[PDB]
Order: structure tokens, then C-alpha cells, then sequence
């Protein structure tokens, strides 16, 4: 198979500033008439990918010419001049010189917007949670910029890895922000053998942690 | 070429087999052929191309990493195409695609026919099905404060989540599933408010997961 | 190139 290496993973552009997305295949592009076989596709958040630029730089009827594409028979480079918020998703390279169809990796293109900093809540778990058998305390984090973001969980003062799992929510369409779920889960005995329970929230938008506790009861 | 719809069950256990059909909506006439291909997306994942066949013959290609376990077949006179899947495992899990691909000849520039259908996520499990279980987050913040509900333990996805029978909008995040190391997904939906509200305002979260045909409503109050 | 039709 072809490899395809597509960089980077991840691109928050500033409005208006130039976006440059790399591909790579393994193999020669050119086909015995000449064309070198490399689409570009977009998809947009909740939809399908669809096609952006054919044969290396071809642009399909609707897309602005800020989107252009260059290479060679190996290396080939979209650039988006200004970038605007209707071009955020998911960029695939695709050659088709040859079976099987090999798809790089995806570049997901988000708007970059001024820092803001998480709002922090802690969720003490219900007495029906704790009649359950197993007990959820919940950790939001709410309306942030960047992404990244660290969330410890603390038991009666004590740093606690393991058994939390995290979930993030795509960047808001209204003020380009990301919200945060944390979830420590335990047994119920487990949870009732401790007293304090914590999350303290590290990001960019805060000069120091926050953090945010419960005392069980 | 002008529209593709994907259809297919959407849970399959890991014995069985995957069956998906593509139906083509043609458009303006033309002289040539097409070329339909299935291409797959896992959860956060990219793109991987599973195999395909041009509309005028009947041999398919396929990708080799799919282990000779994909059978894709088409019919014009049914203005079909399927695919078939077997055996299956929880790497199969994914939201499949069907797409139609052709140069196009027939204006005064060459130009190109793309199309993709909008895909049908098919989730791979032995789990059974289970309705979730719905518990209050309370607020444990002096200004603005936050309610939510946990919906937890329930298969398969997806769950429906919304505030006061829909009249609440602004400010809710309801989270993408994880699913547990059991086989079941979970989630939470927080939504934050004034705390000047929280005595004067209820607040509601509405559960609906059909797989399961449950339904549940609880209240959030401090 | 190979997996895309032609039509004219």
C-alpha cells in the first residue's frame, strides 16, 4: 500500500491568517498519462467528506480561490490563504495511482480565538447514585479556549490516577469555545471510605490551578 | 450521482454478518461509467478506503487490510450496491460510507463527479440492549451555577437530551458517550444558569433512548 | 488513476 502522512493533526489558524496543510505518499503520484493522482476533501462538522481539489490543484466549482494546491510527484501542499470560519473540519489527502485508495490521516482545521478560561464545577454524586453500587463525581469544565487543559482528581488531599475518563465537546459554533467532562468513577464502599473528593483544573487562561471540592455528607 | 442513501442495521453482534446498501439517485444522462466505493470513519478515526467497483462490469476490488472478510456487489437495474461483512469484531465500529466517483467529460472543461452518501454509523457489540440509568448533578460559585444529568449504563447509542421539554437551550453542553470498559456508553448534560433562578425556576432534564424505548425525566433542584 | 469512472 501507498502510505500517505499527512501533517499536522491539528491547526488552529487566527482568522484571516494563512493555513498550510502538507501530504506525503511513499510512492510517485504520476500515472502513465501524466496526471498526478491526489485529491483534496473536506468535511465539515456533522457531514461527509466532500471533494475540495482534484489532480493536485484543481478546484471544484464553489470553492474560493483562497484554497490552492501544489507539488510534486510526492509531495503536495494545500494552502488556504486567509482562512474564514466556514473552513474548519477535517482535511484527507487521497492518492489513486494505484489500489488500494490510501487516505492520509486528517488535518482538523479549528478558528483560533482569544484565551478564555474554564469555568469549574464539581458534581457530588446523588444518595440514589450511592444506593447503586457505583458512584460517578463529575468534574465540568465549561466554555474554554485553547483545548488543552489538565484535570486532576484528588481523594482526601491525595492525587488519584486512574478510573476517570474524560469527554470534550467540539468547539462551540457561537463563541468558538470547548467544554470539558471529567468523571471519576468508584465503588460505592470505595466512595464512602474517603471524605473530600477535588478536581483542580490546569489551562492557560488561569495564572495558577483551580480547584474545586466537595466533603462527602 | 445526484444523491446516495446509505441503510443497514445499526448494531450488529460480533457473529453476524454487516449489511449495508447504497441507493443511487442518478442525474443528467451521460456515456461512460461510474465508480461506487465503500469507505469507513471509526469513532474520531480517520478515513479507510474498504473497496469498490466500476458500474459497468461486475468484479470488485477490494483493500487487503479487510482480510477478504468484505463483499461488495452492485445492481443497476436496482440502482444499488451493497456490502457485506463477515466475521466482525469491535474494530468494525464505525460510520460507513458510500461514494460515487467519475471524471466528467461532457462540459467544455473537465471536470469532476463526487459524490458521498451521508453515511450510517454501524456499532459492532455482544452487549444487549439497556436502558440508561438518569441521576441529578446538583450544584455543589456565588454568581452563575451549573445543573446536569448523568446518563449512564445504557447500549446502544444514541441517547436524546434536552432541558424543560426543549424550552431550555441556551448554555447546554450535553457530552459525546464514553463507552465503559462493560460494553455500555455513558454521558452527562450540564446546562449552567443564574443561582437567583434556582428558587424560582424547575429544571428538568428529558432522557429519550429508543433502542431501549426509555424515557425519564428528573428534576435538578438544590 | 484508478478507482474513478469517466463519463462524457
Amino acid at each position: 500500500d501507498i502510505v500517505m502522512t499527512q501533517t499536522p493533526l491539528s491547526l488552529p489558524v487566527t482568522p484571516g491568517e494563512p493555513a498550510s496543510i502538507s501530504c506525503r505518499s511513499s510512492q510517485s503520484l504520476l500515472d502513465s498519462d501524466g496526471n498526478t493522482c491526489l485529491d483534496w476533501f473536506l468535511q465539515k462538522p456533522g457531514q461527509s467528506p466532500q471533494l475540495l481539489i482534484y489532480d493536485v490543484s484543481n478546484r471544484v466549482s464553489g470553492v474560493p480561490d483562497r484554497f490552492s494546491g501544489s507539488g510534486s510527484d510526492t509531495d503536495f501542499t494545500l494552502k488556504i490563504s486567509r482562512v474564514e470560519a466556514e473552513d474548519v473540519g477535517v482535511y484527507y489527502c487521497m492518492q489513486f495511482v494505484e489500489f488500494p485508495l490510501t487516505f492520509g490521516g486528517g488535518t482538523k482545521v479549528e478558528i483560533r480565538r482569544t484565551v478564555a478560561a474554564p469555568s469549574v464545577f464539581i458534581f457530588p454524586p446523588s444518595e440514589d447514585q450511592v444506593k447503586s453500587g457505583t458512584v460517578s463525581v463529575v468534574c465540568l469544565l465549561n466554555n474554554f479556549y485553547p483545548r488543552e487543559a489538565s484535570v486532576k482528581w484528588k481523594v482526601d488531599g491525595a492525587l488519584k490516577t486512574g478510573n476517570s475518563q474524560e469527554s470534550v465537546t467540539e468547539q462551540d459554533s457561537k463563541d468558538n469555545t470547548y467544554s470539558l467532562s471529567s468523571t471519576l468513577t468508584l465503588s460505592s464502599t470505595e466512595y464512602q471510605s474517603h471524605k473530600v473528593y477535588a478536581c483542580e483544573v490546569t489551562h492557560q487562561g488561569l495564572s495558577s490551578p483551580v480547584t474545586k471540592s466537595f466533603n462527602r455528607g | 450521482q445526484v444523491q446516495l442513501v446509505e441503510s443497514g442495521p445499526g448494531v450488529v453482534k460480533p457473529s453476524e454478518t454487516l449489511s449495508l446498501t447504497c441507493v443511487v439517485s442518478g442525474g443528467t444522462p451521460g456515456r461512460g461509467f461510474l465508480y461506487w466505493s465503500w469507505v469507513r470513519q471509526p469513532p474520531g478515526k480517520g478515513l479507510e478506503w474498504i473497496g469498490g467497483t466500476a458500474t459497468n462490469t461486475d468484479i470488485t476490488d477490494y483493500n487487503p487490510s479487510l482480510k477478504s472478510r468484505a463483499a461488495i456487489s452492485k445492481d443497476t437495474s436496482r440502482n444499488q450496491f451493497l456490502l457485506n461483512l463477515k466475521p466482525l469484531t469491535a474494530g468494525d465500529t464505525a460510520v460507513y460510507y458510500c461514494t460515487s466517483r467519475a471524471k466528467d467529460y461532457r462540459g467544455p472543461s473537465y471536470s469532476r463527479i463526487d459524490v458521498w452518501g451521508p453515511g450510517v454509523l454501524v456499532t459492532v457489540s455482544s452487549a444487549s440492549t439497556k436502558g440508561p440509568s438518569v441521576f441529578p448533578l446538583a450544584p455543589s460559585s456565588e454568581s452563575t451555577a451549573a445543573l446536569g444529568c448523568l446518563v449512564k449504563d445504557y447500549f446502544p447509542e444514541p441517547v436524546t437530551v434536552s432541558w424543560n421539554s426543549g424550552s431550555l437551550t441556551s448554555g447546554v453542553h450535553t457530552f459525546p458517550a464514553v463507552l465503559q470498559s462493560s460494553g455500555l456508553y455513558s454521558l452527562s448534560s450540564v446546562v449552567t444558569v443564574p443561582s437567583s433562578s434556582l428558587g424560582t425556576q424547575t429544571y428538568v432534564c428529558n432522557v429519550n433512548h429508543k433502542p431501549s424505548n426509555t424515557k425519564v425525566d428528573k428534576r435538578v433542584e438544590i | 488513476a484508478v478507482g474513478i469512472g469517466a463519463v462524457f
